[PDB]
């Protein structure tokens, strides 16, 4: 086709309807489903699909034991038809690694896979199913990328990497690629002290990213990248309605340019649609672990250090395991504004369910309605006892 | 009303492992965070961890991570606690409390148990 | 990590008195402070949850106030039943931390 | 392509030949077939396929237990190649829900999936594999749709929903969609007191629907929708030859505008081709449960309150379990008239076969011949003892 | 498309990044993967894929026992999506045999499969999925071909066969095909005493092949074929850095036109990119068996009888089983020079791991970076105890 | 001819569970609906349910749904009936009949059994 | 330091099968090629084969292929040797050596054992 341009704004977000659910672990009890994690949803001009890091194993396979381990030569970024489980027979391996991101640019698709020793990691960039550019570790400490899709404006796809301490100050870089080649890269700027696992979306020629300040912040950092001038900046979501996990209990006035104190060196990947009054934050119900999942509408959540929920929608109940969550939109769909969407990683097995040696996930992805639709909870639905 | 029937005292030597009980009543055991405190003469009230009946979620004050192990019996509506490799430094009155905000982590410990003295 | 410093280890007052026990936290705990009464027979009860909120059946003569890091328990009219130790405790962030307590 | 227009009439119906049979439960004993129900047959300009509500489980999988349950977050409308079983590896999930309908309009395809709590259901409408419009529950009681394909004339696809008591008076609505968007909707009219599970076909610019009056009627209600003026009307099939199940024994003169008294608050989804002398009704052989399946030709069955069979054709014997039945035609096939077709849901497991905890089905779909062909019975063919 | 012409030279080889890894044996513990060996990587103008000789059996299938046997009527040349395992459900059988080669010529693809008794072998040549030409055994003793892809210039695909003693002087022939038909064939010439299992690549209108002198040479023979004049010649890689396996310990000055003495009648298939200073040799770490795998840069390795490593990169550690290795390049990729690539066969089971009756392999394929990337080892990753 | 050999009388206390037999003969047991009636002095002839040998299909007069349980032995050509949690109100003469229309639900009960009196 | 504790002498008749031990110490047993030599009065020092602890790889001087069988116990850090169908011609002092170049095949046998005399 032709390089896509984020020309429309966000649609009014009134509720959320289901979009897709793979039910992968339930179907995984009696089928050749693959152990995966860090999934995400991402579209082409012709189809949206499921993306996640496979573990080179089936759930019910003897190698699924140990799969709580994040990195190995055995992981691959794989994609599959929307709402189907990541089966052995139907998955397309995009590239090899233990960290990735991917996005269609209107003409073709760029997929990035990082892999290797912790202190010698590499970022190999593919473009139209061919490897094109290589980026070696700069701070020699777990080079990781988005674990979510990227966003492109006029062939330009900015991607945010991080290399260095999770526990402290690392070297985060926004790379700006075009057809597989770097156009430029620049040091994370603004007031975000640490940045990891960016959930990014585009609207009106500008990409925004709600990331995860792992170090000290319990409110998320935000990077707004201008794909045309090629400059970005960073800040924290002002709302007192905290969204990291673990996180402190909701205070009454937030902090806009500093990490929100309370819990350290830990968190989880989450997203958010900051669109003025059209603002919805996503979070785990518990402040203690990755369980539950809600979508709260906190108008001017980004700018207003005293913004509170005005409306809500429950996704996963507190009793059910949730996890990493991200954003994506079908930038090629018929319409006058972009319909925001998201997914929620629903993890089963280690560490919360130690009666099994595997860790794996299921996906449930939701999209905005302008209508006020009735809610339901979408759990993974697997009886862990069936696996013993 | 709500009630927390803890077990009786324990006398024991080092290296061992005592295992307490906290029997719930007067509420839906499944809808609340069961906390466990350690009032030590000299270290005051210290919080050990949480166990949630609904889904078996747990978390421990890092300090007591290796010593304590929380479990529960939804059947009998009873929370249990098990300290390992006892020492005189683990001698104290172990209390069990309920969450003020049910499944949430706030609202104070609205109901406690009468304690369960361990003596090493 | 958030240390609660329950100032004034012990307290002395005549029956009928107004007493105030102070609990100053290490970090702005954001009104997530609590008060517990531990009777001489070991029994603990929740007095005030969340700075000023009174618990079920709690004697109205028990006022609770404060902000930021400094909070206070105030018993308007002292009574014998009020001879116990008082602990403050925060639930702003895990791990829940208690205050040194104060015997009056 | 170009919006399709129902321009031809029905072919003379002289007999029925087999069209397709998935044999899903037999092949399901040793293969990763999915638990499904409420199936149906439906064509594209290029291919007809199989449609049914999956249960997020394989028959031989430990989660198949409980699958007698109609609704859960675990169901998905899925489609697969004609006459193949709904395998895990080969099914396309259309959308998420526990009630659905779908139809190609000549250019693309519209699929509707309802899902959610009984008192907060939603109807999300997809068009060309993208969600387009949302319809929230209006009477807050199990919003359900056709469980069959719809029919479009010149881009207009009328769909009939119902919300409210099954046991009594509900709120039934004919929606008229175009490219995913509502053009108008209107209250069920005519003399049909209750309407559910519409089997619809088109011929000569007009869609007809033999539905299921669950409340009191043991003769089916009929809705004739005029896709161009956008008006419909309703009545009952006059024939004394009753077709619901459970139903009373055949009387000698029927009732045309009132439910046929005998059995209440129960029934099953069935279809029929009302074409004057070219009229064939489909029914279960037993009046008591969903077993057996016959096609009877009852000329002027709709208008004639004294119409009786003139010819017949047995599909499933009385000894074999049958179930939901519907209509569909390949509106894109070469020819001078539409060749009517149908399928029959053949259920195995609970409740008739309680020696297994699953309920599932197989499909057998037939199509009209102008020739008087010899009959055969088409049973599911699975030995339930093989599953214990 | 249009016949492809090797018009570009090799890119500067600075390191190697991962390209693809099937992880086939791990996923083979719980999935219908096929027993295979002699794999290889090979591209089309639209996609690169995996190639290997299947054994007509799944690893976990009772027929996998005996699969240490090289030839049977049960082997087929099969191909599958890059980085996916050779599953029963997803492999395309190219042709039938126990020896093969294949290459796309820019317009279509030629695949060759040899099969039959040891003393009556045949070479059937397919072109655009149709059998086209037949070549019967000339020396009546195991007619074998490349076990790697071929290389075509302007529709001309030269292929090197061998027939006769492995242990001694055989009849090696370079065939020159075009659209499935022989244009000419000629006797192996130059100073290579024995030639088998040619790893070939093209660059600047000329194909080069590092083969395996099985007889006496522990340094590899090299055949440079001129696809346009249709003449070739042969010589040995001058480097003292020996690459066959088994092989003697590295001497200090090599031999350029004679087999390097030390170990006889044995070896293994390997490749190399001889490009002046841009020269990298691949070898097993051990001189004794097929374990480990390194890539050493030995400038002017071909011409310089005293060339030694200047840089290196470890692929498979000495503790892990490796095996046959080959070359391939995506001759249709966007760029100014060809990015050399290779794969490594990683064998599991007999003979090194006799606690199982099968022999099979996994693939790991690497490609050149101009960047100096950090290394990692890529093992098969299967715990052989899981199979007992 | 056709014949329906039912079992003999039963005497028993409340809460129990008697189990009747009806042995077919003179026809293909598999091709007919076996009905079961309850003639009660005071409630007249009431219909309990149907059991069909061909495919094990069953249906019970809603009234007797929880009390009766129909089964059969195609081997011995015998239909069985089992009433649960007996009471004096279940004392009566239990009959078994055959369908007038074989597998269909019409044609009357063409053949009956001599009854089987249960006494509680 | 490094040490190679071999077993004691063996006396035995033809057709039998003795099985030697070589206990490693003073190094990572897993990182070295364990060789096995046969010093025969009359045939001098002959090399039998190699066994590598890291991955169980083995190779035997073709001559001793059918007689010797190398194995090892990574647990006890001990290499074993087993000669089959003994004969007087297999009487000698069996030594075990370590590789000069660890996993590689060069660097000489840097450490040996005191031998293990077999007498047939
Ligand atoms: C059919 O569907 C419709 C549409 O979905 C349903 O109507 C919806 O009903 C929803 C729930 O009843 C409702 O959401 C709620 O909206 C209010 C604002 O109007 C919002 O405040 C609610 O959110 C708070 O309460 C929930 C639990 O109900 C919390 O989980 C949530 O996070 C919010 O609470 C926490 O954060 C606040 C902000 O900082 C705190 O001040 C508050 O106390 C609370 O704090 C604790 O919890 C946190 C973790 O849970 C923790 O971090 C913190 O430190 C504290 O511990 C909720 O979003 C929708 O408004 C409504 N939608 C519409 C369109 O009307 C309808 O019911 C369905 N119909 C039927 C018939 O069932
Ligand atoms: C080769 O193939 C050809 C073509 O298929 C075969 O010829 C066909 O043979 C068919 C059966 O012999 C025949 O169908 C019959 O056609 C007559 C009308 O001509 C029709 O009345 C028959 O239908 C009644 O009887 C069947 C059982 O045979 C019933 O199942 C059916 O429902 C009809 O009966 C019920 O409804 C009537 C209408 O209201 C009632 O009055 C009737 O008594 C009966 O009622 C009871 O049953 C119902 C449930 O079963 C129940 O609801 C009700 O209350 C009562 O309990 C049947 O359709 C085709 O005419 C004929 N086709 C052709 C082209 O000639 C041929 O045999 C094959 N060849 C060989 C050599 O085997
Ligand atoms: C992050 O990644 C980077 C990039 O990968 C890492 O840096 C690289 O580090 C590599 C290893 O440290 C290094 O490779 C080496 O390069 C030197 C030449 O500069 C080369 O000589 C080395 O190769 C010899 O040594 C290895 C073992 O280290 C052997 O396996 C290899 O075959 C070579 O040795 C054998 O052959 C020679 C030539 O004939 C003999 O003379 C030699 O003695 C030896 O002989 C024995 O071994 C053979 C079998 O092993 C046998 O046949 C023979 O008979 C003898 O028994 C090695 O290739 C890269 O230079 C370097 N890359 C860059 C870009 O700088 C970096 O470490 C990583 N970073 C961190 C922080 O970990
Ligand atoms: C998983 O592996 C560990 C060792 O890596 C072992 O202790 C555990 O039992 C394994 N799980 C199973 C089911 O074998
Ligand atoms: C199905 O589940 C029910 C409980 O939900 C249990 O009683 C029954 O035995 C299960 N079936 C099997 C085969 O386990
Ligand atoms: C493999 O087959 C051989 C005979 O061909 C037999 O000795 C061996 O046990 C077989 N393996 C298994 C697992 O049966
Ligand atoms: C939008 O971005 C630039 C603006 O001039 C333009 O060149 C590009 O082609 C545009 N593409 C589309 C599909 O609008
Ligand atoms: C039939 O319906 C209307 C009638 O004018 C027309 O515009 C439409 O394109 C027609 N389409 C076809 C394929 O006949
Ligand atoms: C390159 O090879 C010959 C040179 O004249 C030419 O005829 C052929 O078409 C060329 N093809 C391409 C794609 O360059
Ligand atoms: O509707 C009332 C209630 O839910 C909604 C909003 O008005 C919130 O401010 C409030 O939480
Ligand atoms: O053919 C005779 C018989 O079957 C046919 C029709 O004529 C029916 O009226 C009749 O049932
Ligand atoms: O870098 C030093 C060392 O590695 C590199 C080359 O210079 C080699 O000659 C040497 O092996
Ligand atoms: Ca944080
Ligand atoms: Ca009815
Ligand atoms: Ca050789």
């Amino acid at each position: 086709r032709d390089f896509n341009n984020l020309t429309k704004g966000l649609c009014t977000i009134n509720s959320w309807h289901i979009y897709g659910k793979d039910n992968a672990v339930r179907i995984g009890e009696d089928s050749d489903v693959l152990v995966t994690r860090e999934p995400y949803v991402s579209c082409d001009p012709d189809e949206c699909r499921f993306y996640a890091l496979s573990q080179g194993t089936t759930i019910r396979g003897k190698h699924s034991n140990g799969t709580i381990h994040d990195r190995s030569q055995y992981r691959a970024l794989i994609s599959w038809p929307l709402s189907s489980p990541p089966t052995v027979y139907n998955s397309r391996v995009e590239c090899i690694g233990w960290s990735s991101t991917s996005c269609h640019d209107g003409k073709t698709r760029m997929s990035i896979c990082i892999s290797g020793p912790n202190n010698n990691a590499s970022a190999v960039i593919w473009y139209n199913r061919r490897p094109v550019t290589e980026i070696n570790t700069w701070a020699r400490n777990i080079l990781r990328t988005q674990e979510s899709e990227c966003v492109c404006h006029n062939g330009v796809c900015p991607v945010v990497f991080t290399d260095g301490s999770a526990t402290g100050p690392a070297e985060t870089r926004i790379y700006y690629f075009k057809e597989g080649k770097i156009l430029k890269w620049e040091p994370l700027a603004g007031t975000a002290k640490h940045i990891e696992e960016c959930s990014c979306y585009g609207e009106r020629a500008e990409i925004t990213c709600t990331c995860r300040d792992n170090w000290q912040g319990s409110n998320r950092p935000v990077i707004r990248i201008d794909p045309v001038a090629m400059t970005h900046t960073s800040q924290y979501i002002c709302s007192p309605v905290l969204t990291d996990n673990p996180r402190p209990n909701d205070p009454t006035v937030g902090k806009c340019n500093d990490p929100y104190p309370g819990n350290n060196n830990n968190g989880v990947k989450g997203f958010s649609y900051l669109d003025g009054v059209n603002t919805w934050l996503g979070r785990t119900i518990s402040i203690a672990s990755r369980s539950g999942y809600e979508m709260l509408k906190v108008p001017n959540a980004l700018t207003d250090d005293k913004s509170k929920p005005t409306q809500g929608q429950t996704i996963v109940l507190n009793t059910d395991w949730s996890g990493y969550s991200g954003s994506f939109m079908d930038y090629w769909a018929e319409g006058e504004c972009y319909r925001a969407c998201f997914y929620v990683e629903l993890i089963r097995g280690r560490p919360k369910e130690d009666k099994v040696w595997w860790t794996s996930n299921s996906i449930v992805s939701m999209c905005s309605s302008t209508e006020f639709l009735g809610q339901w909870d979408w759990p993974d639905g697997a009886k862990i006892e069936y696996f013993l | 009303q709500v009630q927390l029937q803890q077990s009786g005292a324990e006398l024991v030597k080092p290296g061992a492992s005592v295992r307490m009980s906290c029997k719930a009543s007067g509420y839906t055991f499944t809808n609340y965070n069961m906390y466990w405190v350690k009032q030590s003469p000299g270290q005051g009230l210290e919080w050990i961890g949480i166990f949630y009946p609904g889904n078996g979620d747990t978390s421990y004050n890092q300090k007591f991570k290796d010593k304590a192990t929380l479990t529960a019996d939804k059947s009998s509506n009873t929370a249990y606690m098990q300290l390992s490799s006892l020492t005189s430094e683990d001698s104290a009155v172990y209390y069990c409390a309920r969450s003020g905000g049910s499944y949430r982590y706030d609202g104070g410990f609205d109901y406690w148990g009468q304690g369960t003295t361990v003596t090493v | 990590d958030i240390e609660l410093t329950q100032t004034t280890s012990s307290l002395s007052a005549s029956l009928g008195d107004r007493v105030t026990i102070s609990c100053r936290a290490s970090q702005d705990i954001s009104n997530y402070l609590n008060w517990y009464q531990q009777n001489p027979d070991g029994t603990v009860k929740l007095l005030i949850y969340y700075t000023s909120n009174l618990h079920s059946e709690v004697p109205s003569r028990f006022s609770g106030s404060g902000s930021g890091t400094d909070y206070s328990l105030t018993i308007s009219n002292l009574e014998q039943e009020d001879i116990a130790t008082y602990f403050c405790q925060q639930d702003f962030t895990l791990p829940f931390t208690f205050g040194g307590g104060t015997a009056a």
